[PDB]
């Protein structure tokens, strides 16, 4: 998995699907294609972001080394500022949330990178078969 | 909040830290040649 | 601003490096170096741009514009680095390392490979250039003085004592002699090649003067290959002739009283382009401007808080 091949790799020499518990039951936005009728979501670049953040945050549900871990998602939102912009991907954390435990100030930390989004793809879709 | 504080705090000594370029040693040489 | 017929450099323990002028003692500029010390430090030969080595790092700065930061950066060794320098040229940079490994550094940012790394059993104090830019000279802490050929990959090992460590190594500008000293103060000078066609790197050992009793740090030549100073732990500096090595000019700092003690060694000099006037820096916090007939000094430099072990001092080809 990308958990195993990451420590002996980087983020950079690595770049020189990603949702693991993604099924059609439990997202936000993927769980109203059938019962409402909303349209498929669209988008390798991208793909190896997303296990970088999931991979954080299940290390960062042991609190061992919490600011080590916390540096990391920081320079991620900087860098690349829209990745923390897709329903799915929220979906996918709001998931593990409920699974594991965490420490409330790590907790707070999370569901909290998340507050300046927009999510046009949910506000598309509900106004469309809402009128 | 909390951590938006520290996200603009830490983007303030990223543009600082740019100022410097960092040449490492590659175990690599013309040992064919 | 390096924008000046002569510089000088000087740095130490006071994490700042002072840059001086030789008209006058005031301070140009002053540039910061954090965590770390100044093992030896020189000026690329284009003279725009100076290197500072020390603890697994060799910050480069600035000289024509006014950057405090090291702008160039070299990582990847794991101990101290003894001594930097460069080609005649400017396209290669070698270094010597405490982690027994003297390496050669490429200047251009491109693919070129142009780095070799040679390996001894015992940390390196010296490195030391041949004025052809064909050979390289490598001392250790056991006294074995390896010759390093550029064209081959095969190193002539040469010990002329062991059990006593050497410090310094150095050949003149016009390719007479070769000089070297060790921990006791002895200095080793041996005839060098003669082979100018294929570089048959010949050595036979010319003469031993008995000097510096205490520990020997730095001995040097001058441009015009008429002089030759050997630095020491006793405060004393001496000046050899190349004509029958006597004792040309005896240069001291003692004070004469037994209070102080020693209170601090005479670590490194320099000639300049008529090799009239010499520069030394001295662990007393403060640097000195000598002439090598008066003997008496000409200027003295102070504004250190630390002490210095090191100094750079170049100025016009012509003299
Ligand atoms: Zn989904």
């Amino acid at each position: 998995s990308f958990h195993l091949l990451r420590q002996q790799m980087s983020l950079t020499e690595i770049m020189n699907t990603g949702l693991q518990e993604h099924t059609d039951d439990n997202c936000l936005y993927c769980v109203c294609i059938e019962i409402l009728g909303f349209q498929p979501s669209n988008q390798m670049c991208r793909i190896l972001l997303r296990k970088e953040v999931l991979r954080l945050v299940i290390n960062l549900s042991s609190s061992v080394s919490t600011k080590c871990h916390e540096t990391g998602l920081l320079t991620i939102k900087e860098k690349y500022p829209q990745t923390f912009d897709d329903i799915c991907l929220y979906s996918e954390v709001s998931h593990l949330l409920s699974h594991c435990t965490f420490r409330l100030p790590c907790r707070r930390f999370i569901q909290e990178l998340f507050q300046d989004v927009q999510f046009l793809q949910m506000h598309e879709e509900a106004e469309a078969v809402l009128a | 909040s909390n951590t938006a504080q520290r996200l603009e705090r830490l983007r303030k000594e990223r543009q600082n830290q740019i100022k410097c370029k960092n040449i490492q040693w590659k175990e690599r040489n013309s040992k064919q040649s | 601003v390096g924008s000046d017929p002569v510089i000088l450099a000087t740095a130490g323990y006071d994490h700042t490096v002072r840059f001086w002028q030789a008209h006058s003692g005031i301070c140009t500029r002053t540039v910061q170096h954090q965590d770390s010390q100044v093992n030896a430090l020189e000026v690329t030969p284009d003279r725009s741009m100076i290197a500072a080595a020390g603890y697994q790092h060799i910050r480069m700065y600035d000289l024509n514009s006014n950057n405090p930061n090291p702008i160039i950066s070299y990582d990847g060794v794991n101990k101290n680095i003894a001594s930097v320098g460069f080609h005649e040229d400017g396209r290669w940079m070698y270094t010597g390392g405490e982690d027994c490994t003297a390496r050669i550094w490429d200047l251009r940012s491109r693919n070129l490979q142009c780095q070799r790394i040679f390996q001894v059993n015992a940390p390196i104090n010296c490195v030391c250039l041949h004025p052809n830019q064909a050979e390289l000279i490598v001392g250790d802490q056991s006294g074995a003085i390896h010759i390093w050929d550029l064209k081959t990959d095969h190193n002539e090992q040469l010990i002329p004592e062991p059990e006593v460590s050497i410090t310094s190594a150095h050949i003149d500008p016009d390719a007479s002699y070769m000089a070297a000293v060790n921990s006791t103060g002895n200095c080793y000078v041996w005839n060098l090649t003669g082979g100018i066609g294929d570089e048959v790197t010949q050595l036979i050992p010319k003469t031993k003067i008995p000097a510096h009793t205490r520990y020997a740090l730095q001995c040097r030549f001058s441009p015009d290959s008429t002089l030759l100073a050997t630095c020491s732990a006793d405060q004393t500096c001496k000046i050899w002739r190349t004509s029958n090595f006597s004792l040309m000019t005896e240069l001291s700092i003692k004070s004469g009283n037994p209070g102080e003690s020693s209170r601090g060694w005479m670590w490194g000099c320099a000639f300049s382009g008529d090799s009239q006037y010499i520069v030394t820096a001295s662990s007393d916090n403060l640097a000195r401007l000598w002439c090598v007939e008066t003997g008496e000094i000409k200027r003295e430099y102070g504004g250190h808080q630390k002490a210095v072990v090191c100094l750079a001092f170049n100025d016009s080809v012509l003299g």
